[PDB]
């Protein structure tokens, strides 16, 4: 029963740099992709960082995001930098794991950001 | 006696795209379970006779458990050229293979809606029977590949299930496993119950 | 894993039970891979990987403890299966998987840091399981060397036959003259393609080997149901 903790989420000011720590508080044997996704007012479930094998990010944004996949200390860490209005989101965890009970996928909770 | 029962109990399933598989073997399988309905909904389950099942004995049985759509529960048939199979999971051409599917909309759907669950719908190739793709590389609807998956130029292959409760039966969520059977020159683990 | 830097004349040894249902007082003929009389088999106790030709005997004459298993694979690299018999005091378990074997077999021991308890908990055998088919719990089965541990191992047609055995001897002497009448305690439905088989043992960090052979045996069965006398 793998258990996302996100820390670092909160409001801020446009051009802000932030980071989003998804810590895996249950046991894993194994991680294959964990992503993260928006949502922010006018947008709809969208692909915010994560793979594709090489990390990918999203659409006039790439450069900001940042992604440090820790496999030791089970804790993703996403960096979104010079931060705009459009980024006010609740950035939702999902990490595709296979652990002890089984191969499983796991929703965040997920933390919202205002920017303005 | 090995937990075929515990799919049937587990607390949440697989998604669409990534399909969870557990094998069962050097155990006993019980088909009583099946030989009652799942749900309202009678499962297909293909190749030799639900009623038959009892004396069959296959080499190794293989799960997976995953929810759809009930519209689309009737695309998953051995090898039909469809969304699911060509993106999501595939399975082969002529496959004996027991699909169970019980419907699990009023445990699955959440007014806010549960998007825990996705589906791919997006390759430029065919997908073979029996491989989970978990790629989240970066899809082209049109001809001119992007980098950084611009919008209007490339679509993103996976889009998720919302599961508001909605009275449209294509749309209820219903829980599916399918149970592969194979056979070759080891000895049959599966035994009858009596 | 942390790499570290003899055959006697072998006549009635290890004949086991062939059928399961009780027989009584009958003279009986099967022929089936069998060690010949005064075969000469060899004797092991400093292990290499020998070569499993066919149906294999085995024993364990020492009063101590210190065998913890064996290996069984085609060979070291991991694609083909490999039979992990383990054969650990607080646990025996069958565990067939796709094994990565490490260079060197043995396996690790240790007390405990502060409690100073003896671990047997790591393993130095494998480096790298890929494909783990299948798991089995069994029951856990254990100054003249009283004890003799009698074995033998067959794998033909998809089975896998356990045929055990033990009997205490005071006579120190290697080979005792007295028939051995062996039981089949396992079986395994695996049916691995097996060619070569070591030993497992474990390291701070006695072993006959015959090959059963097709003949003829006459068997004579007491009321009771037990080999008194086998013969050629
Ligand atoms: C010698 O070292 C330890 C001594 O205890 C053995 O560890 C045991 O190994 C078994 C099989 O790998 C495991 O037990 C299993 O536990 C699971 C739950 O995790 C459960 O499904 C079963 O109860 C199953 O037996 C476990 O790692 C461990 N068990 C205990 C009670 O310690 C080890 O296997 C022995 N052999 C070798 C070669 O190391
Ligand atoms: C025994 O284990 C090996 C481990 O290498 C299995 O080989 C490959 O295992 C990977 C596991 O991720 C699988 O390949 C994956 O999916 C496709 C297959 O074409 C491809 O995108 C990548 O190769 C990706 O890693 C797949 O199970 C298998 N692939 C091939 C080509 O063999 C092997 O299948 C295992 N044998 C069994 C389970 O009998
Ligand atoms: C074949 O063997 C069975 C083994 O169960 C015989 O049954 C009886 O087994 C008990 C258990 O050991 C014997 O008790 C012992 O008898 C000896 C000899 O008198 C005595 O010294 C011991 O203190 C203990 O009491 C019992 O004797 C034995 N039955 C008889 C009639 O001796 C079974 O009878 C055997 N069948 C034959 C006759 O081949
Ligand atoms: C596991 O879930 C099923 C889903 O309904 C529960 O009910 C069983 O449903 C199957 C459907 O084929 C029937 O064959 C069984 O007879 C049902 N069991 C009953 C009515 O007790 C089932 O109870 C659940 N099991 C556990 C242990 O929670
Ligand atoms: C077992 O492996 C050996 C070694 O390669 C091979 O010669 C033999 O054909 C194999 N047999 C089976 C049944 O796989």
């Amino acid at each position: 029963q793998v258990q996302l903790v996100e820390s670092g989420g909160g409001l801020v000011q446009p051009g802000e740099s932030l980071r989003l720590s998804c810590a895996a508080s249950g046991s894993i044997f194994g991680i294959y992709a964990v992503h993260w996704f928006r949502m922010a007012p006018g947008k709809e479930r969208e692909f915010t960082a994560g793979f594709g094998g090489s990390t990918n990010y999203a659409a006039s944004v790439k450069g900001r995001f940042t992604m440090s996949r820790d496999n030791a200390k089970n804790t993703t860490y996403l960096q979104m930098n010079s931060l705009k209005p459009a980024d006010t989101a609740v950035y939702y965890c999902h990490a595709l794991i296979k652990n002890e009970l089984g191969f499983l996928d796991y929703w965040g909770p997920g933390t919202q950001v205002t920017v303005s | 006696l090995c937990p075929f029962g515990e799919v049937f109990n587990a607390t949440r399933f697989a998604s669409v795209y990534a399909w969870n598989r557990k094998r069962i073997s050097n155990c006993v399988a019980d088909y009583s379970v099946l030989y009652n309905s799942a749900s309202f909904s009678t499962f297909k389950c293909y190749g030799v006779s639900p009623t038959k099942l009892n004396d069959l004995c296959f080499t190794n049985v293989y799960a997976d458990s995953f929810v759809i759509r009930g519209d689309e529960v009737r695309q998953i048939a051995p090898g039909q050229t469809g969304k699911i199979a060509d993106y999501n999971y595939k399975l082969p051409d002529d496959f004996t293979g027991c699909v169970i599917a019980w419907n699990s909309n009023n445990l699955d759907s959440k007014v806010g809606g549960n998007y825990n669950y996705l589906y791919r719908l997006f390759r430029k190739s065919n997908l073979k029977p029996f491989e989970r793709d978990i790629s989240t590389e970066i899809y082209q609807a049109g001809s001119t590949p992007c980098n950084g998956v611009e919008g209007f130029n490339c679509y993103f292959p996976l889009q998720s299930y919302g599961f508001q409760p909605t009275n449209g039966v294509g749309y209820q969520p219903y829980r599916v496993v399918v149970l592969s059977f194979e056979l070759l020159h080891a000895p049959a683990t599966v035994c009858g119950p009596k």
